[PDB]
């Protein structure tokens, strides 16, 4: 890999810098590096590993959608035949969307769940591939869509189970998993219902546990439940 | 779409 | 080149795609694909190939921006020691921008510039060429600094005195080489003086033009009227 | 910075 010869710390370093210069493709590259040393990352880290990817693969996504609303209008009748080129772009941004997934669970299997013991961490990771499969299910149309909203599923439900275990209701790590696990319910699972009970549920729960808070914790619980509130809003 | 973290 | 076997249209259509998902790495490598074909450019093509550069060229400036202040930081009095990092990824960056730069250069010497004869034509490239010489000279600090300095000065005088012969006071083009030539006279050539004056004097004869165009040229023209006035306010 | 186009 480009970054071996590169110090961890150094990676590090970078990474924040890269943050800072709103250079996500770089944060991640950087984070890579720092994965592939081989050393468990600390919750610094792993927040750093999360939003270089979660940059990367948006505006991955974002440019997906785009293309691919051109080239569902392309194929309405009267619309005039222009030729394999759209089709041609969304598969390329698709397939570089694609690689980035992989590249996460590669990372995510090689070995960093298999390293983490701890529920912060282990949750988070979990989280991490179930998001990175529900972004593979996104694009998926073929054999393997079906196995692959399962692999997402799968992930999603081990974080939850290990989550309630271990977990306060507030935590933000649980509510973060519950949030998007409630969105993979609703837009790849077609199971509204479930999005709807599960956001909910998560929403009341961890109000009844906010009095156990400080300020600042308070602060971060109280965000995401504000995104759940704001899910619940749209879909009722 | 739904907001996601 | 790997866009040498596309068809020259698909390029020019897929820039476009690329430029409506907001992929502008990828519409600058579609533009130069369809100008390394060797035909001229149209209008509408010469706008598809600068504004993806400017975008990616854009970025990386502002990256730039963000790191050359943090090492700039990072050499006061009292500063903490952190190591080379904060040079190195500058001058990372620096590169990459500097790479850009030369690719755009060979693109207008290989062989747009001296294909180009219409004043419209002839005057865009050799503005586009001291746009790139001034992003080097932004980042340079070397025994060419001077040179570059000067490739810069040149390119946008000869696109000047073509426009002031050929076009009328408020061709946009025109107006936008006069804007951004005045830029270069404030921020790389140490002369605001110069550069106020020609703002002022552009605006002026423009002004006094207005009346010979259209609805739709008036629009062109005083949005970039507008610049040169805002130009002017921060510069008074 | 200064607007250029
Ligand atoms: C190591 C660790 O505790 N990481 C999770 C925290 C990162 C910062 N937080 C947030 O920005 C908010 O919640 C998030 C963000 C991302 C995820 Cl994956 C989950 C929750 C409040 C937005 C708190 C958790
Ligand atoms: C072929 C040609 O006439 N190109 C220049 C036009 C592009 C669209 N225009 C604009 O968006 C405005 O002026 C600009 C933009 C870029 C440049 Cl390099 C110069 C002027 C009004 C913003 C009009 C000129
Ligand atoms: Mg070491
Ligand atoms: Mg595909
Ligand atoms: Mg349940
Ligand atoms: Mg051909
Ligand atoms: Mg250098
Ligand atoms: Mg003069």
């Amino acid at each position: 890999g480009a970054m071996g010869s590169m110090e961890r710390a150094s990676l590090i370093q970078k990474a924040k810098l890269a943050e800072q210069a709103e250079r996500y493709e770089d944060m991640a590259a950087f984070m890579k590096g720092a994965v592939e040393k081989g050393e468990e990352l600390s919750c610094e880290e792993r927040n750093l590993l999360s939003v270089a990817y979660k940059n990367v693969v948006g505006g991955q996504r974002a440019a997906w959608r785009v293309l691919s609303s051109i080239e569902q209008k392309s194929n309405e009748e009267g619309s005039e035949e222009k030729g394999p080129e759209v089709r041609e772009y969304r598969e390329k941004v698709e397939t570089e969307l694609q690689g980035v997934c992989d590249t996460v669970l590669g990372l995510l299997d090689s070995h960093l769940i298999k390293e983490a013991g701890d529920a912060e961490s282990r949750v988070f990771y979990l989280k991490m591939k179930g998001d990175y499969y529900r972004y593979l299910a996104e694009v998926a149309t073929g054999d393997d869509k079906k196995r692959i909203i399962d692999s997402a599923r799968s992930a999603y439900q081990e974080a939850m189970d290990i989550s309630k275990k271990e977990m306060p209701p507030t935590n933000p790590i649980r509510l973060g998993l519950a949030l998007n696990f409630s969105v993979f319910h609703y837009e790849i699972a077609n199971s509204p219902e479930e999005a709807i009970s599960l956001a909910k549920t998560t929403f009341d729960e961890a109000m009844a546990d906010l009095h156990t808070l400080s300020e600042d914790s308070y602060k971060d619980s109280t965000l995401i439940m504000q995104l759940l509130r704001d899910n619940l809003t749209l879909w009722t | 779409f739904p907001a996601t973290v």
